[PDB]
């Protein structure tokens, strides 16, 4: 309990950031891995808008 | 600590029950035990 | 009638009006009411009728037709 | 010694009792501000759970 009270309140705002995030865009995230594929798109469109 | 306190009081009754027949008992025995200094001082 | 205490009680402890709820459904998880919501109702009803639920009784009450069926 | 325990039952029955109040009391408001809060400020803004 002492070791998952440590680390809850990070875990928390981590989450937070973490919706606001994925909120703001189209598609949601689920995995590290995701993300980064999701930054690959991002540049796509980022060269074909300009 | 509610319910034991009940538990407790019944308990308590119990011994006291019992401590009142040993009281009748020795007075009863006082009773006997007069009648036998009476008898050795007799004899 | 004095089960208008209950009804009335119910409602003022989960935001729902007297009406909303239903016999069958569950408190725990129909109505909304989270394990301190649904402490906080029974303790509320506890205090109401001036009367004791000790543990094992109070959690008998998930459904919403037991908090009269426990009372009258 | 158990009698005076029964005397403390009481004084603890009517402390109880103090609680009991304040508990319910304090939920009746509650359940004002909750319906109020639900103009989207309860969704992710006011609720700061971190």
């Amino acid at each position: 309990i002492q070791s998952l009270t440590a680390r809850a309140p990070v875990w928390l705002a981590a989450q937070d950031t973490l919706n606001q995030l994925c909120e703001q865009s189209g598609e949601t995230l689920a995995s590290s891995n995701d993300v980064t594929e999701y930054m690959q798109q991002l540049l796509e469109r980022e060269r074909e808008a300009t | 600590s509610h319910k034991q306190l009940a538990t407790e009081q019944y308990r308590h009754v119990e011994m006291a029950r019992e401590l009142a027949e040993q009281s009748g008992a020795s007075s009863d025995l006082e009773t006997d035990h007069q009648a036998a200094s009476d008898h050795l001082n007799l004899v | 009638t004095i089960e208008e205490r209950v009804k009335k009680i119910i409602g003022e402890q989960l935001g729902v009006k007297q009406e909303e709820v239903t016999n069958n459904a569950s408190f725990v998880e129909d109505l909304g009411a989270d394990s301190l919501d649904t402490v906080e109702l029974v303790m509320a009803l506890e205090e109401e009728f001036d009367t004791e639920i000790p543990d094992e009784e109070a959690e008998k009450i998930t459904t919403v037709q037991a908090a009269i069926d426990y009372i009258n | 010694e158990m009698e005076n325990v029964q005397k403390k039952l009481r004084k603890l029955e009517r402390d109880y009792y103090q609680i009991r109040e304040q508990v319910v009391s304090a939920k009746a408001g509650w359940c004002a501000v909750m319906r109020m809060v639900k103009d989207n400020g309860v969704e992710r803004r006011l609720h700061r759970r971190e």
